[PDB]
């Protein structure tokens, strides 16, 4: 008759430390390199 | 449920701030090279007058003035064309 | 299991022994018991490792003799003359001569006490301590690990019990003991907070570990779980309790947060200063200056504050100054007290005073106990009686190893030690393998209709309310200085405030952590004790340990060295009244390895 | 939404129910057979691939230096761009 | 067993022996290591048994294999009921929908009193087929059992043992 | 007149959960949040349900997220201002009444990693405790202190994502306590078992741990020592190490354990 709550996710209220996220910027390093490429590639083949 | 001061907003801008003009950069360097190289195969050159320019390249290259459509492609641009091209 | 006693799913199990609290006491009676081949279940309203053993800071006393010679009959002597001659010479000489087994145990499952330059146990100085049997001086036999011992023997404790796989029933709430008509403690029903079904445990054997009551004053330094659950069903089981006359005021309490600053702070040289300066703790106890017993500091302070030589703007409290001491040895051996200052008192101890006054910390009575740590139930004729199937353990019990006042660091040695013996006398009773208990007929009828009833209540007045009006009452009408008139006072109106619970009202009525439901509850444990304690103590016309009437200001050891018992006519606390008798303390010791200390003068 | 309530559950190693454990295992072995297929690429332009700046280089080997050992005289300018 | 090669009875029971501390020290719990072991587990047990087939009776070899089998079969059975309650766990996370806010949720297991009390039979039937694999077993489903638990509230007998 | 926004949420309704807002005088209020709570619930609204013992930050008990951080309630000092104070349960843990989180996995990953002195000789009669050097001892300074209040755990994003898998940052940091006890003589077995991919390199140095440990206490250091300890010392038989544990607990009650 008794249930529990399952909370939503932290991440929209959790306060934010420098320390977590300079750690997801570094995580998100080689994703940036890929698009990067993907654009350069894109620009090389439909600009000029 | 929505902080200014959440993972979510302050991974965002932080990523924002870092990246973007790392981004901005690379590919500025890309457009760059980019036209390193147009200029050297085509660098716009620019005339006083369109009419008189084709008639020194219809001259120069033995062209029939009539079989050539000019047309003007844009205010800055005009484009002289083969009118019995396939 | 599953069954339904008056609309309630009640579950059952059947045990050879359950233990009721996951404090000290608890965890080490269950591990003894599961070593012992016995199947136990634990029963705890938090998770052990949030009990009130964990905020203990000063240590655990044994003979150790890694700081000095010493010798477990001078240990034994000190807590003698700290008992004021009203604890058992019986059970004190099984606990000093087991104290340096038990310490070194907890040793062995990892307890990490401070060490000495040679790899040994660190052991600081304590109040009442003392070598030669009084004529030596200062002993070290507090064997501590940091400002941290507590923390460190209920999670070592809690570690024992996994190490030895022991049944536990976190976040329940034991409600009552299932006795039988014979007079025989059969188990206890106990309620699920968590998912609000309540179980009827069976077992051939129980074990109270539950705390004290020290919640029922303004100002205490026990934790908001300290409501004396154990007592309160021991009283509404007929069943009598000990000494609660018997409460100990500690010397420094963080003024006014009540929070507790270990003696060995003063253990380690630091001095109580009042308005002039001066270190007043000379002028009582001389010998012994600010290391005297805990109930000659308290009075002292309260007389001194009361002269008009007290700190502060409204000259209401003591300075206690650790400031000239070491800033690497408040750094290394006082390390949580320093934090705690910052924050409650907003202190810096290497470079101010703390304020302090004396508050509630202990309780020495509880339920009546022999050495071998089974409950009892005296009669006119056999004082040492006991129930047949009930023992207790820790604060809750009352062996009377403590007496009038508590030596500091003796409670923690009583939890291992009477833990330890209560596993071992179980074991005795009970064989490894046995048939189960028989739970009788109507076995938690009653219990059950009152929960009901409690659960849909609907009066006028607020558990909160009672609450404060009981924690005014005690606070003001039993403080350090007891005075028959307001003993008298206060007596009536703690009997106003039992007749007072039968117009409780709560307004939240589900069972899955209904706090409200719970504290009410609670509430009645709590009043039901601290009633028991003004009765005790105005009905006691002398000055003995931690209990001081200015009326009676001379210890009567004609006639007052007696135990004093404690007993609620009925079950219900708004349908009851406190009956008193008395019962013998015990003098001589078990053994001849130790000798009768003669009942003297304690000047300290 | 339902769930079947009827399972029958693996009971040792020769009595096996088919679970998302071993379709992953499927997708372990179809990835991996990926990456061998997906081997051909680099290996293939590697072999395949020549660098050379006319149909003139060939020539010059077949009549200049058809033993790849005729020396010739080095004039630095040429390459150094300067 | 297609193969040439040829081992002694010492090399047989090294291999038989190193196999079974490896599958027997794995943790079970973890998906991935049960996915990419297994398939090297199975080329392994293949050629075990092939080189083991004459030592069945030896008084060293047998009792090894004899483990080594049994260790393979719970391994096998307790991988399936806890891959069951991964199901039931990700059904739940989904029904909570995107974000936690319930935004685009799926439906949500209706059945759950039922599929947890299918899975609570399943862990003590696996308990008495392998007595001698509780270890494993509460590594695995034990503990998958107490995070359903969370979720919904019902009875099994090593609950309190898990702290419900 | 400060403003209280708190959780709320009824096991049996199961209604959507709410934040309600209380306002509270803090001149008859005591500093720390718990006060501010305990008032409530003594004065406006009994049915406010929260888990508190010591008050003075010793049991673990009060642990929740105020603004954002968590901390524990009774060493949390109430900030005024005209923005409420929002009190909400621990993170990601499931809610069993208003702010009382439910913490049972927590308890059963400590069980897990077996934290009791084991040695492979039973104290010799007639022995003493077990030497250890005042440096040995200052080793273990920082890991002891642990009060349990789970917020270290509760502010890991990787202990949000895969709960059930990673043992998070106290328990690890239980684990090095005991991996770092010089008495005790099974360290490459804890090592073993807790050189596993979920167990322990889920972390990635987030930090959020030593920010909001109450008992200012570092995790975040431990873990990192742990894994170079684990990098330098692996060996190839350590999986038969663990196996053979295994076998030793064969005979263990049905609970978490080493396995
Ligand atoms: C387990 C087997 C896996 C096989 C998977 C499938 C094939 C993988 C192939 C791997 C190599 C690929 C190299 C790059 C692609 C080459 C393409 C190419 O140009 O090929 C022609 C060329 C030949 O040159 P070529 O000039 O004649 O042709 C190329 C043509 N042009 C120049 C126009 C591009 O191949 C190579 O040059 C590659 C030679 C590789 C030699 C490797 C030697 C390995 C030695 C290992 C010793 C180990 C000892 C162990 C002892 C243990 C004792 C206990
Ligand atoms: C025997 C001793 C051993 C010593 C070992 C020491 C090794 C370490 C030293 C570095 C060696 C590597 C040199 C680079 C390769 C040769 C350069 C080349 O081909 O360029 C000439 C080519 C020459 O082409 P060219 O067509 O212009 O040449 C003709 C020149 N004129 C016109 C004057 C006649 O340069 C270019 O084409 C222009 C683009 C060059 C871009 C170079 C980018 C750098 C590449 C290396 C990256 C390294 C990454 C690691 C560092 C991390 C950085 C964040
Ligand atoms: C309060 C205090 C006491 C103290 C101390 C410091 C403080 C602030 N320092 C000490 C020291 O340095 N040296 C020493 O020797 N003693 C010291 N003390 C004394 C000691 O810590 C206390 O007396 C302590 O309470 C004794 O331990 P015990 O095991 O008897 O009790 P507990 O730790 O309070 O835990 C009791 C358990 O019972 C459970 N419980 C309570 N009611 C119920 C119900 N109704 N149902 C089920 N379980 C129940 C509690 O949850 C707890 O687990
Ligand atoms: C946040 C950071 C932002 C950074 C932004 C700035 C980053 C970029 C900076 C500027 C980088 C500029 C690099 C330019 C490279 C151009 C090299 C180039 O032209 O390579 C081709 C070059 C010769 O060119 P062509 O004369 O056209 O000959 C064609 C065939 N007959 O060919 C080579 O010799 C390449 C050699 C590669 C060797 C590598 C190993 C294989
Ligand atoms: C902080 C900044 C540090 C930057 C340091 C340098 C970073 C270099 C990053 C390299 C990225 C990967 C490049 C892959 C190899 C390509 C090399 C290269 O120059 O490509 C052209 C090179 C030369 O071409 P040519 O045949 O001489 O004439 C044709 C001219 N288009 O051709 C290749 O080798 C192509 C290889 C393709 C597969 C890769
Ligand atoms: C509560 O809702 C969500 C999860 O469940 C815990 C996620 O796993 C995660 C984490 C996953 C990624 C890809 C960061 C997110 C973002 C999410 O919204
Ligand atoms: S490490 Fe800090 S936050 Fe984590 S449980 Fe221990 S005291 Fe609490
Ligand atoms: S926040 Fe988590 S990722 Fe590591 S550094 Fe702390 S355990
Ligand atoms: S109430 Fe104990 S940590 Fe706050
Ligand atoms: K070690």
């Amino acid at each position: 008759s008794y249930k529990s709550a399952h909370q939503e996710t932290p991440l929209t209220y959790y306060r934010a430390t420098q320390h977590a996220t300079s750690s997801i910027n570094h995580r998100l390093a080689y994703i940036n390199a890929v698009f990067v490429i993907w654009v350069c590639d894109s620009l090389n083949d439909v600009d000029q | 449920m929505l902080r200014y001061d959440s993972l979510l907003w302050q991974c965002t801008l932080a990523a924002g701030i870092w990246f973007i003009p790392q981004d901005v950069a690379a590919i500025s360097a890309f457009l760059l090279y980019g036209r390193s190289k147009s200029r050297t195969i085509n660098q716009p050159v620019y005339v006083d007058n369109i009419d008189t320019a084709a008639n020194e390249y219809f001259k120069r290259k033995g062209l029939d003035p009539t079989k050539m459509i000019m047309m003007r492609k844009s205010s800055k641009i005009t484009e002289i064309r083969y009118g019995e091209m396939y | 299991a599953a069954a339904a006693a008056a609309g309630y799913a009640v579950h059952d199990h059947f045990y050879d022994a359950v233990v009721v609290g996951a404090g000290g006491a608890g965890l080490r009676a269950a591990s003894g018991l599961v070593a012992h081949g016995l199947k136990t279940a634990c029963i705890s309203k938090v998770f052990p490792t949030r009990s009130h053993t964990v905020a203990a800071q000063g240590g655990i006393n044994a003979a150790l003799g890694n700081m000095t010679e010493d010798d477990w009959r001078w240990h034994a002597y000190d807590t003698v003359k700290g008992s004021d001659w009203l604890g058992d010479q019986d059970a004190i000489e099984h606990m000093c001569r087991l104290a340096p087994q038990v310490v070194l145990e907890l040793e062995s499952y990892g307890l990490p006490f401070s060490r000495t330059k040679e790899g040994k146990i660190y052991q600081r100085a304590f109040g009442g301590q003392s070598l030669k049997f009084g004529k030596g001086g200062q002993a070290y036999r507090c064997a501590a690990a940091a400002d941290r011992t507590g923390h460190a023997i209920l999670h070592t404790l809690y570690g024992m019990s996994l190490k030895y796989d022991c049944l536990f029933f976190i976040e329940y709430f034991a409600l009552d003991l299932i006795m039988d008509q014979d007079g025989s403690c059969k188990g206890v029903i106990a309620m699920s907070m968590e998912d609000g079904s309540i179980h009827r445990f069976g077992a051939h054997q129980t074990v109270i570990a539950t705390g004290g009551y020290g919640r029922a004053y303004q100002s205490c330094t026990s934790a908001h779980t300290c409501t004396g659950d154990g007592g309160g069903m021991v009283s509404r089981a007929g069943l009598p309790l000990q000494d609660l006359e018997f409460v100990q005021f500690h010397p420094t309490g963080i003024f006014p947060a009540g929070c507790l600053m270990t003696e060995g702070c003063r253990g380690e040289g630091g001095i109580l200063r009042n308005s002039e300066g001066e270190p007043f703790m000379a002028r009582y106890a001389p010998t012994a200056k600010d290391l005297a017993s805990r109930d000659v500091v308290s009075r002292a302070m309260t007389l001194e504050i009361r002269e008009g030589r007290g700190v502060g703007p409204n000259k209401d409290h003591i300075y206690l100054h650790l400031d000239h001491l070491p800033a690497e040895t408040l750094r290394e051996r006082l390390p949580g007290i320093s934090e705690t200052a910052k924050i409650f008192a907003g202190v810096d101890v290497t470079k101010e005073p703390i304020p302090v006054l004396p508050t509630v910390h202990y309780n020495m009575g509880g339920i009546p106990t022999n050495w071998k740590a089974q409950c009892l139930n005296p009669t006119s004729s056999d004082p040492n009686k006991i129930v047949p199937g009930l023992l207790a353990a820790g604060e809750a019990g009352s062996a009377s190893v403590h007496g009038a006042n508590r030596l500091g660091a003796n409670s923690l040695l009583d939890l291992v030690v009477f833990g330890r013996t209560a596993a071992d006398t179980v074991a005795e009773i009970v064989k490894p393998n046995s048939p189960p208990v028989t739970l009788p007929k109507d076995a938690g009828g009653g219990t059950i209709d009152r929960f009901d009833k409690i659960r849909h209540a609907k009066g006028p007045v607020s558990t909160a309310d009672l609450r404060s009006k009981l924690q005014r009452t005690m606070q003001t009408r039993a403080p350090v200085y007891r005075n028959g008139d307001d003993l008298k006072k206060g007596c009536e109106e703690v009997r106003e405030i039992m007749k007072e619970y039968k117009d409780v009202g709560i307004k939240d009525r589900t069972l899955v952590w209904n706090t409200d439901l719970i504290e009410t509850l609670e509430l009645e444990n709590l009043i039901t004790q601290a009633a028991q304690t003004i009765v005790s103590g105005e009905a006691r016309k002398e000055s003995r340990g931690a209990h001081a009437r200015e009326d009676f200001t001379e210890r009567d050891d004609k006639k007052w060295m007696k135990h004093s018992l404690s007993y609620q006519t009925k079950p219900h606390v708004e349908e009851s009244d406190i009956v008193l008798k008395y019962r013998p303390v015990v003098d001589q010791p078990l053994d001849s390895e130790m000798h009768h200390v003669p009942p003297a003068k304690r000047v300290y | 939404a339902r769930v079947p309530e009827d399972i029958e559950f693996t009971k040792n190693r020769y009595t096996r129910r088919y679970n998302l454990a071993t379709e992953d295992r499927v997708k372990l072995l179809n990835w991996n057979a990926f990456c061998i297929a997906v081997t051909a690429l680099p290996i293939a332009y590697v072999y395949y691939s020549w660098y050379e700046s006319s149909e003139d280089t060939d020539m010059i080997y077949r009549t200049m230096d058809p033993m790849r050992e005729a020396k010739a005289d080095y004039y630095l300018p040429l390459l150094r761009g300067h | 067993m297609l193969t040439v090669d040829k081992f002694t009875r010492a090399e047989a029971l090294q291999r038989a022996s190193n196999l079974y501390y490896q599958v027997l020290g794995t943790n079970w719990e973890d998906g991935l290591n049960l996915v990419l072991d297994v398939p090297f587990w199975e080329s392994e047990l293949e050629k075990v048994d092939h080189m083991c087939e004459p030592y069945l009776c030896d008084d060293e070899i047998g009792p090894i294999i004899r483990n080594l089998h049994e260790t393979v079969n719970c391994m096998y059975a307790c991988e399936d009921v806890r891959d069951h309650i991964n199901e039931l766990l990700e059904l739940s996370s989904r029904a909570e929908g995107v974000m936690g806010s319930g935004a685009a949720a799926s439906e949500e297991v209706e059945n759950m009193p039922e599929q947890c009390g299918m899975v609570t039979k399943a862990y003590e039937d696996l308990l008495a087929r392998y007595p001698e694999h509780h270890p494993k077993i509460e590594q695995t489903v034990g503990h998958g059992l107490a995070v359903l638990r969370q979720l919904e509230k019902f009875n099994f007998k090593s609950s309190h043992r898990y702290f419900f | 007149m400060q403003t209280f926004r708190v959780y709320r949420y009824d096991p049996l309704l199961q209604d959507k959960p709410h934040m309600q807002e209380f306002n509270i005088d803090l001149a008859q209020c005591g500093p720390m949040i718990l006060d501010a709570l305990i008032k409530i619930k003594a004065t406006q609204d009994s049915t406010l349900a929260f888990r508190r013992s010591c008050r003075e930050g010793i049991c673990g008990s009060c642990a929740m997220n105020i603004n954002g951080k968590n901390g524990l309630a009774c060493l949390q000092y109430i900030e005024p201002g005209a923005a409420p104070i929002d009190i909400q349960p621990l993170p990601h843990t499931y809610v069993l009444k208003d702010l009382v989180p439910d913490l049972s996995n927590f308890y059963n990953q400590y069980k897990s990693i077996e934290p009791f002195l084991k040695r492979r000789r039973a104290k010799q009669p007639g022995e003493k405790e077990y030497y250890q050097s005042i440096e040995d001892r200052e080793k273990l300074d920082g890991m002891y202190e642990c009060n349990l209040c789970a917020c270290c755990m509760t502010s890991c994003p990787s202990y949000w994502w895969n709960p059930e898998y990673y043992l998070g940052p106290a328990v690890l940091l239980q684990a090095y306590r005991w991996i770092a006890d010089s008495r005790d003589e099974f360290t490459t077995e804890r090592m073993a078992w807790i050189n596993d991919s979920m167990r322990l390199y889920r972390c990635h140095g987030i930090m959020n741990c030593t920010s909001c440990c109450p008992k200012g206490l570092d995790p975040a250091k431990a873990i990192a020592k742990m894994k170079a300890a684990i990098a330098a010392a692996y060996e190839p038989g350590w999986t038969k190490i663990v196996a053979q544990e295994s076998i030793a607990n064969k005979k263990r009650e049905s609970g978490m354990m080493y396995a």
